[PDB]
RNA sequence: UUGACCUCGGAUCAGGUAGGAGGACCCGCUGAACUUAAGCAUAUCAAUAAGCGGAGGAAAAGAAACCAACAGGGAUUGCCCUAGUAACGGCGAGUGAAGCGGCAACAGCUCAAAUUUGAAAGCUGGCUUCGGCCCGCGUUGUAAUUUGGAGAGGAUGCUUU
RNA sequence: AAGCUCCUUCGACGAGUCGAGUAGUUUGGGAAUGCUGCUCAAAAUGGGAGGUAAAUUUCUUCUAAAGCUAAAUACCGGCCA
């Protein structure tokens, strides 16, 4: 608290941090996961358009009634 | 890493593999 | 029952579409960084252990090396191709024997293998 | 219960932990013979010479704490004496 | 009067102990070492055969490959190393053994001569774990043992076994079962008269 | 097999041949410091199989604490006084692993092997380089040993319920009041 | 051979280590000074 | 309680459940006791007693239930330790052959032989044993005498109090043939 | 009694004939060293670079 | 007086019989500080004071402690 | 006379490292009382607060000397119910888990015990023209092989970089 | 250098540690729930924990006293939003 207050009576700058994360959020590269991924789209969407499936368990909920992802 | 580990991972590699719909 | 200090001792989840997102974007980057592969291993099908649940089955940790064997799958493989092994369990029966073979059976004719490099 | 066909497993090396080791046995043996024996080792082998087997078991048990360690302790005491007898 | 440095009045308190303790058999065998005359003709076996040293092993490893730029027999030498002697000496590999005599802790080596007697493996104890680590190229070697060598040297062998077994296993043998120490000086026996007359004589 | 020899020799340590070093020693160790560095492990069985390496980087210190009680029991053992009064003078070093060497009546003997976490071997070799690694600062003043681990009771089953997986951990667990949005 | 001179040194300097950290409270000082010496120690000239 | 109201009979500790029974054969002949009684325990829940002649003699085990000890403050009756006791016991038990022979091995470790020197000299309480269900009832009870009105006896409880069901007689000493199995018994 | 008794040698008094180990014995005992060919290839690769 | 000046805390706390600081403990290399007083640890903490190099760690690390110049730069 | 080894020392020797701060969360040690109830005493507050020591971005735990009694399950961690149940308590005040089951996330490994013995094959330095030169550590054991639902050695034939 | 296969050959697994008695502390948990201190002090078809009236301690399930390891977990402090 009190270097919070210091820092907002001081004249030196804000460190911004960039929204910068550890790990990668969409496929990447020059191959056809990556040509055909869309990143507007969910993990079991892109995989039903692909026709492979996401997940080898038992389904924990309803799927989209489009979904062939959750075997 | 130690050579043992070296010589599993040279000869069994994770692979890219996929499973059909 | 509050002879204790619950106050001092008490949470709530206010963050639970905070997590519900954050775990949905941890599966995506699993399936970025693992694309054409599933998320997931696949686990062994078992029998739960007591008289009251006994009726039902669930999934294990791992198939079992007889049973890998049988299915034809190589034990130093299996992991490698995304099989869950657990060398602990024994199958002492035919039936989980073959139902996990079956099993095996089905995951080898829907995959895809790429050669390597 | 429910019927289903049992399955003779292999044997498991972690059942085998029962030791068999002829070479371990050497080297306790071995080892026995150079280090001696403790202070209440001396007294049950002193017990068994004269005879006051009852006694020697009764003393074993105050010293160790049990039945079975008493007469193993006990056991392996008179086959160093019966081995001496024989080395004499 | 004078004060002595710590570590030099442990180490000759070490001494006095080492004379007046009585000492179990497996550590009074230690004691019993062996003469001059065998400790010499054991030390010119083992120093026609000894080791390489490192510059002689480099020096004919690039020999061997510059004959390869530009079919050999094994070769024999003096082993060391506890647990490389004491495997050769339950495989009865190993024709005769030399264990130092200053190994500490001595549990190193303290069973080395019951397992020897036991396997039938000649063995003797020399005074000097140094003059055994510069027999071979080291500091100190706590055993040696000598397995096969050449058939010009199998003769004097077969000589230093039987020198070794006789002139010393013989005597070994008469004392190696006793317990050593209780070298009481004339202080420690005048001390003890003054003990038991303190103690023996009127009150306990 | 040497090794062998010695694991029964050390179990076989009321022997006339054991007692004998045993007495000795325990004079030589009363004659020196309560803490001082050990040139060589006295029984280098057990410091092999604790983990032990004749490299440079692995320091055997032997310390003497006193035994008994302070009617009160301390929770801790005298392993674990040993560790961190060793770790304290040898600031610089992990403690690996500690073993008991000697007991007489008024002390109690061990010695307790550290690794150099700045040696270039150490830095190199697998296996240690764990040790390392930061998260290890003062094991044993965290109870991260094997007497630590005994001590707070890190095994499975029914008789270690509120102890394993961390005895406070478990209480705030069991004693948080967890409120859900849709209650 | 035997190490007796070695025994003696030793014997003596522990001794006068003894005495010296007895003679720090100068109760056991006062109490050496008033202690009279005994006859069995005088005993071998004649009796 | 069964201990001190022994004075024939000594203690002895915890006994390894993977020995074999006639190892307890082995364990009187050091200390020369022709009888046992044997406490075991099943789940930590569960007493079964065991009595037995060694080395060839028969054996008898019972499940024991309902158990009340001396340190319980509702007895108010106290008796001389060591005192030899009036032995007590029902009909039944010099009618069925099975009840006679548990009769001979309760005379020979609850008796407490004529001249034993560990033994009180003055005799104050009644060990009592009966037969109501297919069980055994144990009572033990202080002698009061009372002056008449112009001495007669009181009994006043004072020590253990347990139900033992009748469950094997072996021909042997912790073996054998079985002579008698209760074929009505119900396990907790 | 007698506090120093001497050691009766009730195991080492019978020798054994045959080794301890009835492990099979290696190649490699037999034949050269294949650590000081591959220490004496890394020798010639250098001397080929110089 | 029984207290003058400390010179690690800088308040007229320091005994002149004990020579120890009632505020920080001077002569110990640790500052004294007790759970008890949330204000004196709130006085005395990170933030109070001028932040002469902890205040500039922040930057460097959000360009990754990368070391050199500019490509290019005179 | 000299030289090795062992042990113990000196150096502003060459190169390094620890202390303090922070402590929301984490791992240990230490450790109350106010309060409640009960003829009294244990109990409760609480294995909490205060005090001391030690880390990180998480910590800790962790790959069964486990759980079970079934058709068995299968490292650890957390959520839901199990359950205010079992259990211990003047069977007071009260205290109070866990297995199973649904889920989130999942990943397995390194040593000691074996002789490389046909070859210490291992490693720290510091002098470098950066290629290799020596000082050494180490056989009281540094590499490679192996870690018990294993393994080694031979033979054998495919398949691996 | 590595995986697998077969076998008229082998297969080493952690001690003042388990355990016994005892004192204190702790737990829902005297088969002591765990821990610590003191005394004594082990084994090798071994040891530990359970099941079981079933007729004897049969059966079941694991290998302790050496070590590493991300993720799901916590967060009134740190850089921000
Ligand atoms: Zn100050």
């Amino acid at each position: 608290r009190e270097l919070q207050k210091r820092k907002r009576r001081s004249s030196r700058p804000t460190i911004r941090m960039p929204n910068r994360r550890k790990k990668a959020l969409n496929p990447a590269g020059n191959n056809i996961i990556a040509k055909s991924w869309n990143k507007k789209e969910t993990l079991s969407q892109n995989y039903t358009r692909f026709g492979l499936v996401a997940k080898l368990g038992k389904a924990t909920g309803g799927t989209a009634p489009g979904n062939k992802a959750l075997l | 890493v130690l050579e043992k580990t070296k010589k599993r991972l040279t000869h069994f590699p994770q692979r890219k593999y996929a499973v059909k719909a | 029952h509050f002879r204790k200090h619950w106050q001092r001792r008490v949470r709530c989840h206010f963050d639970q579409p905070g997590k519900k997102v954050t775990r949905r974007l941890a599966r995506r980057a699993k399936a970025a960084a693992l694309a054409p592969r599933p998320v997931d291993k696949l686990r062994p099908i078992v029998r739960c252990p007591t008289v009251k649940y006994n009726r039902r089955t669930r999934l294990g940790r791992g198939f079992t090396l007889e049973e890998l064997k049988a299915a034809g799958i190589p034990r130093l493989l299996a992991p490698t191709i995304g099989i869950a092994v657990d060398h602990r369990r024994k199958n002492l029966s035919e039936e989980s024997l073959a139902a996990n073979v079956q099993r095996l059976k089905d995951y080898k004719a829907r995959l895809i293998l790429f050669p390597r490099k | 219960g429910h019927k289903t066909t049992r399955r003779v497993l292999k044997e498991r090396p972690s059942r085998r932990k029962g030791a068999q080791s002829k070479r371990t046995q050497f080297v306790r043996s071995l080892i026995r013979e150079v280090a001696g024996l403790a202070p209440y080792e001396r007294r049950v082998i002193e017990l068994l010479r004269n005879g006051k087997d009852k006694r020697a078991r009764k003393f074993s048990k105050k010293k160790l704490g049990t039945f079975g360690r008493a007469k193993r302790k006990c056991e392996e005491l008179q086959r160093i004496i019966a081995e001496s007898r024989r080395a004499h | 009067m004078v004060k002595w440095p710590e570590y030099i009045r442990l180490q000759r308190q070490k001494k006095i102990l080492r004379m007046r303790l009585k000492v179990p058999p497996a550590i009074a065998q230690f004691q019993y070492t062996l003469d001059k005359n065998l400790a010499a003709q054991a030390f010119k076996l083992l120093n026609k055969y000894r080791p390489e040293t490192k510059q002689e092993k480099k020096e004919r490893l690039l020999r061997e490959a510059t004959a390869i730029k530009e079919v050999s027999k094994k070769p024999y030498t003096v082993k060391y190393g506890l647990n490389h002697v004491v495997g050769l000496i339950e495989n009865k590999k190993a024709s005769l053994v030399l264990i130092a005599n200053d190994v500490d802790p001595i549990e190193l080596v303290v069973f080395l001569p019951a397992l020897c007697r036991k396997m039938g493996i000649p063995y003797a104890i020399i005074k000097g774990k140094a003059r055994l680590g510069t027999l071979v190229h080291k500091k100190t070697a706590a055993v040696v043992a000598i397995t096969e060598v050449r058939s010009e040297d199998k003769n004097e062998l077969a000589k230093l076994i039987s020198a070794v077994k006789e002139g010393y296993l013989e005597k070994v043998e008469d004392t190696r079962k006793r317990w050593g120490g209780g070298i009481m000086g004339f202080k420690a026996q005048k001390r003890e008269e003054k003990r038991k007359k303190s103690l023996e004589t009127a009150i306990k | 097999g040497a090794l062998k020899y010695l694991e029964e020799l050390s179990k076989k340590k009321q022997s006339d041949v054991v007692r004998f070093l045993l007495r000795v020693r325990c004079w030589e160790y009363r004659q020196l410091n309560v803490i001082h560095r050990a040139s060589r492990p006295s029984r280098p069985d057990k410091a092999r199989r604790l983990g032990y390496k004749a490299k440079q980087g692995y320091v055997i210190y032997r310390v003497r604490v006193r035994r008994g009680g302070r009617q009160l029991k301390y929770q801790r053992s005298l392993r674990a006084t040993a560790e961190e009064r060793v770790g304290r003078r040898c600031s610089n070093l992990r403690v690996l692993n500690s073993y008991w060497v000697n007991q007489d009546s008024t002390y109690k003997y061990y010695e307790v092997i550290l690794v150099d976490p700045n040696h270039k071997a150490i830095r190199r070799d697998p296996r240690i380089n764990w040790i390392c690694n930061p998260v290890h600062k003062h094991r044993e003043c965290r109870g991260l040993t094997s007497t630590g681990k005994k001590s707070r009771g890190l095994n499975k089953g029914h008789r270690f319920n509120k102890t394993r997986a961390g005895r406070r951990k478990t209480w705030k667990r069991h004693n948080t009041l967890s409120l859900w949005r849709y209650r | 051979e035997d190490g007796d001179q070695l025994e003696r040194e030793l014997d003596a300097m522990y001794e006068h280590y003894k005495e010296r950290k007895a003679s720090q409270d100068a109760k056991y000082r006062a109490k050496r000074a008033r202690q009279e010496v005994d006859d069995e120690e005088w005993e071998g000239l004649s009796a | 309680d069964l201990a001190s109201m022994l004075p024939h009979g000594r203690k002895d500790a915890k006994f390894d459940t993977k020995s074999r029974l006639y190892e307890l054969c082995e364990l009187a002949e050091l200390y020369n006791c022709n009888n046992v009684l044997f406490f075991e325990a099943r789940k930590g829940k569960d007493l079964y007693m065991w009595f037995s002649k060694v080395p060839n003699g028969p054996t008898v085990k019972f499940y024991a239930q309902n158990l009340h000890t001396m340190e319980e403050l509702h007895f108010q009756g106290n008796c001389l330790k060591g005192s030899r006791p009036i032995l007590s016991f029902d009909a039944a038990f010099e009618q069925e052959p099975y009840l006679k022979v548990i009769k001979e091995l309760f005379l020979h470790t609850f008796g407490v032989p004529q001249g034993h020197k560990k033994s009180k000299p003055f005799i104050d309480h009644v060990l009592s044993f009966s037969v109501a269900d297919g069980k055994i009832w144990v009572r033990n009870y202080e002698i009061r005498e009372v002056e008449k009105v112009k001495t007669d006896i009181n009994l006043i409880e004072i020590g253990p109090r347990f139900v033992l069901t009748p469950i094997i007689i072996q021909e042997g000493s912790f073996g054998g043939p079985i002579l008698y199995e209760n074929k009505r018994f119900i396990s907790p | 009694e007698d506090p120093y008794p001497d050691t009766v040698e009730w195991f080492t008094s019978v020798e054994e004939k045959m080794p301890l180990s009835a492990a099979p014995e290696p190649k490699r005992r037999f034949i050269p060293s294949k650590n000081e060919a591959k220490q004496i290839m890394k020798l010639v690769r250098a001397i080929r670079e110089g | 007086k029984t207290h003058g000046l400390c010179r690690r805390c800088g308040r007229r706390s320091l005994h002149n019989q004990k020579k120890v600081c009632a505020s920080c403990g001077y002569p110990a290399a640790k500052t004294r500080k007790y759970n008890w007083s949330e204000k004196a640890k709130r006085r005395k903490v990170t933030g109070t004071g001028r932040m002469r190099y902890l205040s500039t760690v922040p930057r460097r690390f959000k360009n990754g402690f990368r070391t050199g110049v500019p490509k290019g730069a005179r």
